[PDB]
């Protein structure tokens, strides 16, 4: 036999068994906490279930499942059986079009997705799609109408069909995602942000989709509109609509007030009961507006060249007020605010940073200038980052953000405590000294914050896919690892080869 | 300060750039997937594919090819990452030890210049005497294959013609040379050059091709019997051999730009073609055997055969068995028949392989009002437009529902 | 006589005439329809609109497609807005003759008639400290990027050029009473070259001694304003239109002379030369290009050297402005500035615009110079 | 101008410097044509002019897909 090693579960005596669902003998832990021993992409890596408590399990042979085994536990049996293990389950809803946005209705039980459709134009008729997608296969459509950009005669006639674009806005179904309903738009129409929230005191809850005109052979455009949705009882309705003089490129919500950004202009508005808006103010001092970002009262705005920018909000005064500002010209991809005094931006040159509002403001000038702290080279395009975790909440990190990327990379971010990060970063220089990598690269060299310009090394984030790392360590070299080094349980010890493993699992929950 | 801390919760599944030929040993053909920064190290067999060993490396693979040195048995794999860190690999196994060892390495970058506008080339000269590069917009860096180089050497022989398109090493001419495709102030045209090593300069090249296609995108060089350069354009596909020339400008491929090429057969009898918008061509090449030993082209066919995902990878296994990578959504494994469908297709679709894509947008929502969420993504491109649902754990959800609390077993009975 | 073959052959080639773009290997034609050569359709390219290139960044590379920086840069240098105007409320008119940046970014130093430099904070827009330069002017004046040195350089005065320094302690660390217009090595910083008239001193920063002094008489071209620079590899110098191999103190290429001013610049690709409209190479030593726009102008590059600015020195002085990128060449914008510019600095973080302007007419007897700050990239 | 440029060989057509180099591509391409084109063109004029009984006779030559 070899050593032993202690695996959290419970405060109940478990059970563990093994069965044959229907082929490859899948191993089960029923317990308090239940996971599949079996698998995780090859290793031995547990994965749980959507169960709260199994205690035992019973091989039956059920008509309606074939192989299956129920699962007896304090409370109801339950005949299933379990697909291909892994980690991330993932389900595929094909719709044949690419999916611009997404959205969430909490009352409603509908999904939201703007979409783009191409379509060659016809000479007799208007146009013609390609294939049949998931746009015009619906239960049901509608079209854009009142012609409100009619005097304009930009859009000239064009000679071939060649492979304009319709958008829309899907509507999907919550449980058999069938796609319940599309609205096309005008022609020429993009539609670039969508919010679903509240306005003012209405009790209705909206679909806000920002769009904007399009033209080819043509600069950044100059035309568009705000068209606030609803959905009441199967039945997609325009409401309300505001011709806007600009592309409006991202919204959020902000304090019962829908916060726009529209061709480097920030542009508050108001519900009004008569179901139109009211500008409430503006900001000006933007290259190109392109995100926003709220968390309470602050604004963060990521700008097309320069940085994060943050903005206020003085509710008391009626307009807003500039706080702080970046200067540095960093090309933005994703802003995301974290805890309303550190904000973490995403660049197109592979890289994430932290800015953070300044706190000795001994005149104007220091506290007008956002200081970058914190600079790290994540290979890979952010396009999205979102708030929520994947994993249980059971009632450590603080906070957790998600982001989206161009390859398929999900990757979590966290804040960590002061304590820890000295703990972990004194590991990562033990760490860059036993794992030989692949190629003989060094690490400080490949996650150093990497411009056309600066090359600073890499600072203030712990990069966790290497200490993860550290499970995989055989015991002969992970004790060198574990050299003369410190530990906080305040108080002080050196390090220990049980402890040191036992941080890192209670990182590899998180994910 | 702010302390934050940085995991990967999936891996990056959209793949870039796919290797077929024997990496792992001597006799079993392989397939060398690079998706952002992970290797994978796949191995061809009769049911489908088989994963011996998946490596992360600490950079964007850019440029990857396999080339055998006159001297081993085996391979050796070039992988260049996007901070220009050069790397020569070779696979080693004993029992349960699987471990990839570095040959060399060194960094490769100048101090100064414009990297790029049709990004990063690399190809390996077909006798393995070179190692071509283009990475800074007039230069063509060499770094001289060769086990001189504990470190990587390198030369930078000056590209007196500014904005190339594509390059390729043509194949056996007793010389090393290389084709272009260079974009003239006025025109365009293809031109060649000769690398003398010993003297790091460019000798005469043979072929001049004054004005080819105004769009031409790429090179395909074909091989040993009847040796010489297909240009692919967006409308027409040429040859050139020195000599002589044919030209096709079929009505099949007008409407899609091809992008991926791939040599099926090893006499270059056959070439797959993939475009933007899910098409598989074959160029065929009628081989005339005109005199006792010579070996000339004779026809260009192409030949529909129908509609996969947008490709980025397109390699030929074995047996009519091509794999398709897709940046923008469901890289599959495909087969090619010899008879034809109810739609004229070759392509039998076999199992796919799941990507996130480019994600655009995200939510984390919950709909069974637990402590774990799931995650909506909106995945893919032009038509592999998708949502992804994406939970942890095990959804064991088809389960009937029988009112038995607290049961000790239940254990059957049969006739 | 002729034959059928010869008739339709001259047919088809006085219709292929037609082409624009046409090939040469060309395809097999067909008599039963017309013949048109493929024209390019741009696919690949990424699209003119800028929220056509938004959407496709989102699932493409890092710009959006072939040449998708180059738009980029378009809509971003074509708009210019004035922030502050900094005046020199002690005379009530200004003065300012030179204008730069600091090696912070914090004060613009200035730099007056009378030969004194006042700096300005960018935020307060306040006098902080002057400084008791020369007794003539300011005419040239440059930091260094470490923020210890400073180079300036005077109208008469009987030391031309000094090297102050501005660590905490403003003193003349080395003087020179020769050079016209001193100016440091880029790259590495220890070296400082200095011209009067068609003879060019190499110095050190640590001793001042002349390392090492070029000129060829057999060769030079003599102009107007010689100014000799170094290349951002420390390797090559123009004097008088002329290369310098610093490794052995040779030259290289005598260049043919055009415009009787300007000896020209390197471009920050380490690939070419510009003097004063002719686009050079630095290998094969071959005529690229001729950019009519760049009439007499001088130029100040990005710290990136992605674009080129443009200010005339033509009487009149810079009438507007002028746009240039710095791979193609092509004119990006001219904005009108209605009063004369006289001098120009950018930000090293690509912010603002130095831009010394003089108020009035064209007047020789009364000139209020005064510094106007821009903003890049806002309507 | 025939020095520097792309050598007309004496004749005055398209002096422009942008159209000199059209006329060097065109008359130094090679146009090509099968045999096909051509022969049913002949018959389509010969059955047109009147002229008819050499057109079943190549018929004899040829492959003729248009009665």
């Amino acid at each position: 036999l070899s050593d032993r090693k202690k695996v959290t579960l419970g405060t109940q005596p478990t059970v563990l068994r093994t069965f044959r669902s229907l082929s490859t003998t899948n191993v089960f832990a029923c317990s308090d906490r239940p996971t599949v021993i079996y698998s995780s992409n090859h290793k031995l890596v547990f994965s749980n279930v959507n169960l709260k408590e199994v205690n035992y399990m019973c091989p039956l042979n059920s008509d309606g499942y074939p192989d299956s085994l129920a699962l007896a536990n304090n409370s109801t049996l339950t005949i299933g059986t379990i697909d291909e293990i892994q980690k991330l389950h993932i389900r595929t809803v094909p719709l044949y079009e690419s999916p611009r946005k997404i959205c969430y209705q909490e009352v409603s039980q509908c999904f939201g997705v703007l979409s783009s459709r191409i379509e060659v134009q016809d000479t007799s008729g208007g146009t013609t799609a390609l294939r049949p997608s998931a746009s015009t296969q619906a239960l049901s459509s509608s079209v854009s109408s009142s012609k409100l950009f009619s005097s304009s005669t930009a859009p000239h006639e064009t000679s071939f069909g060649e492979e304009v674009e319709v958008h829309n806005l899907l509507i999907i179904d919550q449980h058999t995602f069938e796609v319940l309903h599309a609205h096309q738009f005008l022609q020429n129409e993009y539609a670039l942000s969508l919010v679903s929230c509240k306005l003012g005191k209405d009790p209705n809850t909206y679909f806000i989709v920002g769009t904007a005109m399009v033209y080819p052979e043509e600069a950044e455009p100059k035309q568009g509109r705000i068209v606030v949705f609803q959905y009441s009882d199967g039945k997609l309705q325009t409401v309300a609509e505001k011709e806007v003089k600009g592309a409006v490129y991202s919204m959020v919500e902000f304090n019962g007030k829908l916060l726009a950004s529209i061709n480097s202009t920030v542009r508050l508005y108001e519900w009004t009961t008569e179901k139109e808006l009211r500008t409430e103010c503006n900001h000006y001092n933007n290259i190109m507006a392109l995100y926003l970002k709220t968390k309470g009262d602050f604004i963060l705005v990521g700008d097309l060249m320069r940085s994060v920018l943050l903005l206020a909000y003085k509710p008391m005064e009626g307009n807003f007020e500039e706080i702080a500002r970046d200067f540095n010209p960093n090309w933005m991809s994703a802003v995301e605010i974290l805890d309303d005094d550190n904000f973490l931006g995403a660049e197109n040159a592979f890289n994430l940073f932290v800015c953070q509002k300044d706190s000795a403001a001994t005149t104007d000038e220091e506290r007008q200038h956002l200081q970058e702290v914190g600079l790290f080279h994540l290979g890979e395009f952010v396009n999205v980052f979102c708030h929520g975790s994947l994993v249980m909440q059971n009632l450590p990190t603080q906070g957790s953000v998600l982001f989206g990327t161009v390859n398929g990379m999900i990757g979590l971010v966290t804040s960590l405590s002061e304590s820890w990060y000295n703990l972990l970063l004194d590991m990562q220089n033990r760490l860059n000294k036993v794992i030989k990598s692949v190629g003989k690269i060094e690490h400080s060299f490949w996650r150093s914050f990497h411009t056309e310009r600066k090359t600073e090394p890499a600072t203030g984030f712990i990069d966790g896919d290497l200490i993860e790392s550290f499970l995989d360590i055989s015991r002969p070299k992970m004790q060198e690892v574990v050299a003369n080094l410190q530990y906080d349980d305040g108080m002080k010890r050196e390090a220990t080869a049980d402890d040191l493993i036992k941080v890192v699992e209670e990182l590899t929950r998180i994910h | 300060m702010s302390y934050n801390y940085v995991v990967t919760a999936q891996k990056p599944t959209a793949v870039n750039g796919c290797v077929t030929g024997h990496f792992t040993s001597a006799e079993d053909l392989n397939l060398l997937i690079a998706k952002n920064t992970r290797l994978e190290i796949y191995v061809v067999t009769a049911e489908g594919l088989r994963p011996v060993k998946e490596v992360g490396m600490y950079g964007k693979i850019a440029v990857m090819e396999l080339f055998r040195p006159k001297g081993e048995s085996k391979d050796l794999l070039f992988i260049l990452t996007a901070k220009y860190n050069a790397c020569i690999l070779e696979y080693k196994q004993s029992g349960e030890s699987i471990d990839i060892i570095t040959r060399a390495h060194g960094n490769v970058q100048d101090r100064i210049g414009r990297p790029s506008e049709t990004g990063i080339i690399g190809i390996i000269d077909p006798e393995c005497r070179m190692i071509g590069l283009r990475l800074y917009d007039g230069l063509f860096k060499v770094i001289p294959l060769d086990r001189d180089n504990k470190e990587l050497k390198a030369f930078n022989i000056r590209l007196e013609e500014l904005h190339v398109i594509d390059v390729k090493f043509l194949y056996g001419c007793q010389a090393p040379t290389i084709c272009f495709v260079y974009q003239d102030p006025q025109g365009r045209h293809v031109k060649t050059y000769e690398v003398s090593l010993r003297e790091k300069e460019f000798n005469k090249g043979p072929w001049k091709q004054e004005n080819v296609e105004a769009e031409a995108s790429m090179v395909i060089a074909v091989p040993e019997p009847f040796g010489g350069a297909i240009i692919i354009g967006q409308e027409s596909i040429t040859y050139h051999n020195g000599d002589k020339y044919l030209a096709i400008a079929p009505p099949i491929i007008k409407q899609s730009t091809i992008v991926c090429h791939n040599r099926v057969d090893p006499n270059g009898s056959r070439y797959l073609l993939g475009d933007m918008e899910g098409r598989l061509f074959m160029l065929l090449l009628e081989k005339e055997e005109q005199m006792d030993g010579t070996v000339t082209l004779k026809d260009l066919r192409v030949e529909l055969l129908g509609e996969t995902s947008i490709a980025e990878c397109l390699t030929y296994l074995d047996n009519g068995v091509v794999f398709v990578g897709s940046r923008l959504g469901d890289s599959q494994l495909v087969k090619l028949n010899v008879d034809s469908n109810e739609q004229g297709s070759y392509v039998v679709a076999m199992e796919t392989f799941t990507n996130l894509g480019p994600i655009v947008d995200m939510c984390v929502v919950d709909l069974e009002r637990q402590g774990q969420g799931q995650l909506v993504t909106c995945s893919g491109a032009f038509k592999e437009g998708s949502l992804r649902i994406i939970r942890n754990g095990i959804g064991i959800h088809e389960h009937a529902s029988i009112d038995l609390p607290g049961i000790k077993g239940l254990w059957p009975l049969r006739s | 006589p002729p034959t059928l073959d010869s008739i339709i052959t001259e047919y088809l080639r006085e219709q292929h005439a037609r082409c624009k773009n046409p090939v040469a290997t060309c395809p097999p034609f067909s008599l039963f329809t017309p013949h048109q050569c493929p024209e390019p359709k741009q696919r690949r390219q990424a699209p003119i609109n800028f929220t056509s290139r938004l959407n496709r960044r989102a699932s493409f590379p890092k710009y959006g497609g072939v040449d998708g920086g180059c738009f980029d840069r378009h809509l971003i240098f074509s708009r210019f807005r004035p922030i502050s105007v900094f005046r020199e409320a002690n005379e009530d008119e200004s003065g300012f003759t030179c204008c730069a940046f600091s090696a912070r970014e914090r004060f613009l130093m200035l730099g007056t008639c009378t030969g004194q430099l006042k700096l300005y904070n960018v935020f307060s827009g306040q006098e902080e400290a002057s400084y008791n330069c020369h007794n003539s002017a300011i005419t040239h004046l440059e930091p260094s990027r470490d923020g210890s040195l400073l180079l300036t350089s005077a109208t008469w005065s009987q030391p031309l050029s000094a090297l102050w320094g501005m660590k905490s302690v403003f003193d003349m660390k080395h003087s020179f009473t020769e050079d016209h217009y001193v100016e440091f090595s880029k790259h590495s910083q220890d070296r400082v070259i200095g011209t009067k008239g068609d003879i060019a001193h190499i110095y050190d920063i640590q001793t001042g001694n002349k390392l090492l002094t070029l000129f060829n008489p057999d060769l030079a071209n003599n102009y107007k304003r010689n100014c000799a620079t170094f290349n951002p590899t420390d390797d090559l110098v123009l004097n008088d239109g002329v290369l310098w191999d610093v490794r052995s103190a040779q030259a290289i290429h005598k260049f043919d002379k055009f415009n009787m001013n300007i000896s020209g610049v390197f471009h920050p690709n380490g690939l070419e030369v510009i003097i004063n409209t002719e686009i050079w190479d630095l290998r094969t030593f071959h005529l690229l290009h001729t950019v009519p726009a760049l009439d007499q102008c001088r130029v100040v590059f990005n710290h990136t050297g992605t674009v080129m600015y443009g200010a005339m020195l033509q009487s009149p002085f810079g009438s507007s402005f002028r746009t240039f990128n710095a791979t193609d060449y092509k004119p990006i914008a001219t904005i009108d500035v209605k009063r004369n510019i006289f001098d120009l600095c950018t930000d090293t973080k690509d912010c603002y615009l130095a831009v010394i302007e003089n108020q009035g007419s064209m007047d020789a007897l009364n000139m209020d110079t005064v510094c106007r700050l821009y903003e890049v990239g806002r309507q | 101008i025939e020095r520097v440029s792309g050598k007309p060989l004496l004749i005055g057509t398209d002096v422009s410097l942008a159209r000199l180099q059209k006329a060097d591509v065109v008359a130094q391409s090679r146009i090509s044509f099968p045999e096909k084109e051509l022969l049913l063109l002949i018959r389509n004029h010969l059955i047109s002019k009147g002229l008819g009984e050499t057109a079943t006779v190549l018929t004899k030559e040829a492959d003729l897909p248009m009665t």
